[PDB]
DNA sequence: AGTAATCCCCTTGGCGGTTAAAACGCGGGGGACAGCGCGTACGTGCGTTTAAGCGGTGCTAGAGCTTGCTACGACCAATTGAGCGGCCTCGGCACCGGGATTCTCCA
DNA sequence: TGGAGAATCCCGGTGCCGAGGCCGCTCAATTGGTCGTAGCAAGCTCTAGCACCGCTTAAACGCACGTACGCGCTGTCCCCCGCGTTTTAACCGCCAAGGGGATTACTCCC
């Protein structure tokens, strides 16, 4: 049987969000920063809603990159406020709160904002004026951009600031001259075209999907397969973990899914993410002894109701062949007196109810009394020892019937089986209303088993209702046995037709769940194909952008997504189209990378806005630019 | 056919007037229509069904009080 | 989800009001439970569509009147 | 003798039948309209499983009187 | 003993009209519903203690079953009057009109 | 507070139809005796219901304290109410029909 075959599962431990270690104030950065050029520092943030990311715009990497999250609480046991601003929390007691409003790029907390900013400051070792330049979400509203701007200017008093978006830096680090912007980060997929160097926001689109929402879906999809119970605390920071490692975006979603919870390859399929479970005579003897005379006195509980049953349907029976003893050379009128005293009406229902009785009983001053009971009892011991006789013979005639006839006999087996099957047809496909043989169908399928070379245990009727046969079993456990006894194989989950369908969401987000709008390749061929050879100022549309369709943000990470975007692209444009998509380097620091290095430029220092423009001009005021918001 | 729409606005009205119902969204009319034939859908199958096992062609008054009393509305004056 | 031993004082406390000195068997004792139980399980169901419907997550004592105003228990 | 065992049933034994019913939040008034509501059913079911107890001149009620009284609910 | 015509009765269907009830229009009001601020009241976590739950021992009330018979209800035939179907009438309740009292709303 | 006027009440008058009592009779309730039996009573069995002790630890309680949510407040606007107009179909009466169920005739078959 294939789960004897098949090897020993390979499983994954379950990966969270985990803090693992302290990190002081970097004090090197805040002495090379003070030794720059003047007018070539800046302090450098990608606000992102996955990781706040920040360092020095002189130098290759950030510093840190942390959630931007906060908690804080009273210790119940010493009394004192504590207070954690990024990985420093846990994620020991997660009073966390988020700066943006969940899936979506905007924050909207300011207070878990601050905190995300002081931890910013602190660890690159800001102590008492200093540039700084932030990303910015696309589109981004008004009163978040005043918001920002007010702690900026207002608590940290800072010189000048500028607002970029990722999506575009990450572009220009990456030599874009022009092309089309594709973004899949935590809160959002955007398609942004960009020609000569500069974003057509106007002609931008966002998705309102992302690597938030994958993790978020992949929790429902869990819970929903085992909604019976999972021992384990499903956690969307797990599934994001799952999301990352596991899932991968389909070359030919229909033609992969179809076929992908077949039982051949499963083994191979599937992959299985484990909790960490905890592993759990003269006792026996004196309790199993106070079981088996607890079990002897039931025994003996049903045996003395099947004797009275017995005594009961021998003197039933006594008296309904007392009445065949008259009724035979008596009237007419004394069969119906006779009948009427048992209140039967027919001869012939003696005769069954006679019968009936012998096949039930069959199945199972005192003296004169007592022995005539006995003697009632040896009226069913010859019942019962005449049904011994009958078998015994009954069954060498049918091995005789075998010798015999054996094919024929062989067809009388398929004859009776589906006989017997379409009684339990006609049983249950109705009493799975109506209730608002098996021994014998076996008996039979093991003769056909036994003899018949027609016949295989795959047509047993066993065979129909075993775990292996079925598809809800591949779904959640694979191809191998499971109970529920075992620790180690409850609290792990087996992923199968996830593996694809989390990522599949951005090519169909309607139908596989329910966002109701366009998949990325309808939106890129949407402004490909319809809007950018509309926009009259726009020359050598759409062919100037296909030589270069550019992937951003972690969640473009996934196997085969360049490869789907093209193919799909392929089939929306003139044939001979020169379509290239190409991945941004290091897809996630890259957006970081590309501000740091515009961040000092001529064109940066011309949209700062400084702290006396602000006054002027109030937060919601902006330098339009190649990378920034209208 | 529809008579159920000669059940009218005002008659609904009138209803939860003696309901003690002082104020009526536009929108109750058609929902207690459709609450009224799924009562009687219930007390008429049984009144026939009653006609039917009594093999009459015709309904009695007391087809109908059986099938209320039996739905679990006893009704006291049309026999019963 | 009631503490038998207390459930079982609570049987014996009303029946005294009844018939002095009866005795109950074991099983009439979990019939009156698992009746009981499954009494306030489904009239807490019936309260949060009563919060629900005005608005409120919290459960009030006007939603168990409620509740039992339209069942027919008052 | 036995008085106030209705205390028996603890507030926390009110939130479990509570939650299973779907209940998010109670309110702190609840606790004691349980109890009146608890009362008032229990009297009404054993007031019929002890009537059907004294008829048939018996002194056990059994699990059947419970179904009886419970039966004619 | 069967099958079809004849004849009662009671239900369904149509026609006319008349008028009382349903439909339609339109101004405005006020009640539904979204939005805001606060504050208090319910969910959470900890240390405390309380008694529910289990394993075990002892007793007797009384549930459950058998035996024996006679008191009480099932069954039938003859007797009769309490209760039902049909006819009568007069008085209670409705229905109208008209003047008197109440209630409502804008001033 | 007043007032106007509509809406609700009351008082007496009219008439019609159904409530209350009378009559004839049937047939269902009663009187009288029979006979079977079941369930009332006395008696034994042993189940299981109640009582108590001692231990364990999970379940219940009292308290600190934060923030999520119930509630009164404000503004709007839309949509349901009160009233006059238009129209349609419910109600009433009278005639038709058909159907069905009980009865009666006449023949063939037993
Ligand atoms: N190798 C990977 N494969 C797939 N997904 C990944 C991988 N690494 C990270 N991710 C996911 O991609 C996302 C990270 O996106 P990214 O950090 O670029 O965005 P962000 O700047 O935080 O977000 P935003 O711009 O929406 O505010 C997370 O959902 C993360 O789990
Ligand atoms: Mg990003």
């Amino acid at each position: 049987e294939p789960w004897k075959r098949l090897p020993p599962p390979t499983v994954y431990p379950v990966k969270e969000a985990r803090f693992e270690k302290y990190i002081p104030p970097q004090l090197d950065g805040r002495e090379r920063a003070l030794a720059q050029p003047p007018g070539q520092v800046a302090i450098v943030i990608d606000n992102g809603s996955h990781s706040v990311r920040a360092g020095w715009n002189f130098e290759d990497k950030p510093r840190l990159a942390i959630p931007p999250i906060m908690s804080k609480y009273r210790d119940r046991k010493m009394g004192k406020t504590f207070s954690f601003a990024g990985s420093d929390c846990y994620a020991a007691r997660s009073h966390i709160r988020n700066a943006f409003e969940a899936g979506t790029g905007i924050v909207s907390n300011w207070d878990v904002m601050e905190h995300v900013l002081d931890y910013v400051f602190v660890k690159l070792g800001m102590n008492e004026d200093m540039p700084i330049v932030m990303t910015e979400a696309v589109a981004n509203l008004p009163y978040s951009r005043k918001s920002m701007s007010e702690i900026i200017f207002e608590c940290y008093g800072a010189p000048s600031l500028v607002y970029g978006i990722d999506s575009l830096f990450s572009f220009r680090h990456n030599q874009g001259q022009t092309g089309l912007v594709v973004s899949s980060s935590y809160s959002a997929t955007h398609v942004i075209p960009v020609y000569n160097r500069k974003a057509l926001l106007s002609q931008a689109i966002r998705l309102n999907w992302g690597g938030w929402h994958m993790a978020e879906y992949m929790l429902k999809l869990l819970k929903l397969k085992y909604y019976t119970g999972f021992p384990g605390k499903l956690n969307s920071s797990q599934t994001e973990h799952m999301v990352r490692d596991f899932c991968y975006v389909s070359l030919d979603y229909d033609r992969e899914l179809a076929g992908y919870l077949d039982w051949t390859g499963l083994e191979d399929r599937e992959r299985i993410v484990q909790y960490p479970y905890t592993e759990e005579e003269e006792e026996l003897a004196r309790i199993a002894e106070r079981k088996k005379e607890s079990g002897r006195r039931l025994q003996e509980q049903a045996a003395k109701m099947r004797l009275e049953r017995l005594m009961k349907k021998e003197q039933e029976l006594e008296y309904y062949k007392d009445i065949q003893r008259r009724m035979q050379g008596e009237s007419k009128k004394e069969i119906k007196r006779l009948l009427d005293e048992a209140e039967l009406k027919d001869e012939a229902a003696l005769e069954r109810v006679i019968r009936d009785l012998e096949r039930s009983i069959k199945r199972a001053r005192q003296q004169r009394l007592l022995k005539s009971n006995w003697e009632a009892r040896q009226r069913a011991k010859a019942e019962k020892e005449a049904e011994k006789a009958r078998l015994a013979e009954e069954a060498r005639l049918d091995e005789e019937r075998r010798k015999n006839d054996l094919e024929g006999w062989l067809e009388e087996k398929r004859q009776l089986r589906l006989a017997k099957l379409n009684q339990l047809k006609e049983r249950e496909r109705l009493k799975a209303d109506l209730g608002n043989l098996e021994a014998a169908i076996r008996s039979l399928e093991n003769d056909l088993l036994r003899y018949d070379k027609t016949f295989s245990y795959d047509m047993t009727l066993d065979a129909q209702r075993d775990w292996s046969k079925s598809l809800l079993h591949a779904f959640r456990y694979g191809p191998r046995p499971f109970d529920p006894s075992s620790q180690a194989e409850t609290h792990r989950v087996h992923l199968n037709v996830e593996r694809i369908r989390v990522p599949e969401v951005l090519f169909q987000p309607a139908a596989i769940a329910g966002v109701d709008q366009a998949g990325l390749v309808e939106i890129a061929g949407d402004i490909l194909c319809q809007r950018l050879p509309s926009l009259p100022g726009i020359q050598d549309a759409p062919d100037a952008f296909l030589r270069d369709v550019f992937l951003t943000g972690g969640n473009t990470l996934f196997q085969n997504f360049d490869e789907r975007l093209r193919q799909g692209l392929m089939a929306l444009l003139p044939v001979g189209a020169p379509l290239r998509v190409r991945r941004a380097q290091d897809a996630i620091l890259d957006a970081w990378r590309g501000a740091a290095g515009w961040a000092c430029t001529e064109e940066a220092k011309a949209a700062w806005i400084t702290r006396e423009e602000y006054l002027e001009k109030g937060g919601e005021y902006i330098k339009e630019h190649d990378l920034g918001n209208a | 056919r529809d008579n159920i729409q000669g059940i009218t606005k005002p008659a609904i009205r009138r209803l939860a007037r003696r309901g003690g119902v002082k104020r009526i969204s536009g929108l109750i009319y058609e929902e207690t229509r459709g609450v009224l034939k799924v009562f009687l859908e219930n007390v008429i199958r049984d009144a026939v069904t009653y006609t039917e096992h009594a093999k009459r062609k015709t309904v009695t008054a007391m087809d109908v009080v059986y099938a209320l009393k039996r739905q679990g509305r006893t009704l006291y004056g049309f026999g019963g | 989800l009631i503490r038998k031993l207390p459930f079982q004082r609570l049987v014996r406390e009303i029946a005294q009001d009844f018939k002095t000195d009866l005795r109950f068997q074991s099983s009439a004792v979990m019939a009156l439970q698992e009746a009981c139980e499954a009494y306030l399980v489904g009239l807490f169901e019936d309260t949060n569509l009563c919060a629900i419907h005005a608005k409120r997550v919290t459960i009030m004592p006007k939603d168990i009147q409620l509740a039992r105003r339209i069942r027919g228990e008052r």
